[PDB]
């Protein structure tokens, strides 16, 4: 019994105004298995944010236990309220903390928890991030002390943002650096979208809950240099390194830090399946094209040093629990392709 | 989680054919678009 502080705010508001009371309880209708109310939900938040994420769900913690209310009209409402993100960000953010703790290295073990969960050193957790590269091990590919307890790393934020060991022989920069014609990903990931001749919209409602550049780039004046023009984007999955990297040689213009939603998935998705496996998508991650429009996220517009490329953006676009967006490069500041250029935390 | 990368129209760079279907592997640091 006991709840923590922000927690206790977040019921707080919950109660506070009765339409919200009111999609808090609609949310949860026919749900069977915990969490089944709002208080349910919070107690469980209470564990989560105490705790740190093992391997071995679809996605992480937050998540699993919301995508059934996501997937409601009532979820959505609430979901897509300002007032309600703010606290979703307080909570994750404080979550945050104790993933930066020491305390946090208890999941940083070879064991075995159940049939379908381990600790990120158990060797089903290893290989399965290191699926994509080649053969090299788990201490080959990233840096830390394979002899170390925990790896050596110093929390569980510092194992999610682990650092790659030996770029030049996992992921080389793909044509030299020098060559100032070529872009490269900016994060280690699985394609999602590509679309042409993109535009801005004046809502976000059918007309295939596609792009729209002004709600993307929340309304920036360099929105119109990119009517027209094309986007990339990738999807980082649970085990996927977490690092941004530059994605060309050129100076950082702009960053923007947008606030925006966490739980928000495309309405025309609300009510499909969602299936009890690892393979088939749930509608969330059918969503991401329609959530680059207003997660939490931040923007980043890069003038490349060859003005035949020019202007380009990227954002980096929150995903539930994993939306904090730190850039570890300043307005001004030159990178070379393949420069580190920031990374995603656990937060609002 | 997810990035997206946003290209002007009159960016020479276009995105390499392969991304255009969903779930490829992209390994970071790997080429995306080129002239
Ligand atoms: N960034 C790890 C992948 C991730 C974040 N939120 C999710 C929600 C569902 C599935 C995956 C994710």
């Amino acid at each position: 019994f006991g709840l923590m502080q922000p927690i206790q705010e977040f019921k707080a508001f919950i109660e506070s105004d009765p339409v919200v009371h009111q999609e808090f309880i609609d949310m949860f209708e026919g749900i069977q298995d915990s969490p089944r109310n709002y208080q349910e939900l919070c107690n469980m938040f209470n564990d989560i944010f105490r705790k740190a994420p093992v391997y071995g769900d679809l996605g992480p913690p937050v998540y699993m236990i919301m995508a059934k209310l996501m997937n409601t009209r009532a979820g959505f409402s609430a979901f897509t309220r300002q007032r309600l993100n703010l606290h979703f960000k307080k909570l994750f953010d404080t979550w945050g903390l104790f993933l930066s703790s020491k305390d946090s290295r208890n999941v940083l073990v070879a064991d075995q928890f159940d049939d379908r969960h381990c600790g990120w050193l158990n060797e089903r957790a290893l290989s399965a991030m290191v699926k994509h590269y080649n053969g090299r091990a788990f201490d080959e590919v990233f840096l830390c002390d394979k002899n170390a307890p925990y790896y050596g790393f110093n929390s569980y934020d510092d194992f999610f943002n682990r650092r790659f060991r030996n770029r030049d022989i996992d992921r080389p920069v793909v044509g030299g650096v020098n060559n100032t014609t070529l872009i490269s990903a900016a994060c280690e990931s699985l394609s999602y979208n590509v679309s042409y001749d993109v535009q801005s919209l004046d809502t976000l409602v059918f007309k295939g809950e596609t792009y729209s550049l002004k709600h993307l780039l929340n309304n920036d004046p360099f929105t119109p240099q990119f009517e027209h023009g094309s986007i990339l984007q990738g999807f980082l999955n649970v085990t996927a390194y977490h690092r941004w990297h530059a994605p060309v040689n050129g100076t950082i213009v702009k960053i923007i830090n947008v606030p925006g939603t966490y739980f928000a998935q495309a309405p025309s998705t609300i009510g499909d399946p969602i299936p009890d496996n690892d393979y088939d998508p749930p509608p969330y991650l059918k969503s991401l094209v329609y959530f680059s429009n207003i997660a939490a996220r931040q923007i980043m517009f890069i003038e490349a040093d060859n003005k035949e490329i020019g202007l380009i953006f990227l954002v980096f676009i929150g995903m539930t629990e994993i939306s904090t967006c730190e850039a570890t490069v300043s307005e001004g500041q030159h990178v070379n392709r393949g420069d580190d250029l920031g990374m995603f935390h656990f937060g609002g | 989680x997810s990035f997206a990368l946003g290209l002007r129209k009159d960016c020479r760079a276009e995105i390499v054919e392969k991304f255009t279907e969903p779930g490829t592997v992209i390994r970071i640091n790997e080429v995306v678009a080129a002239l």
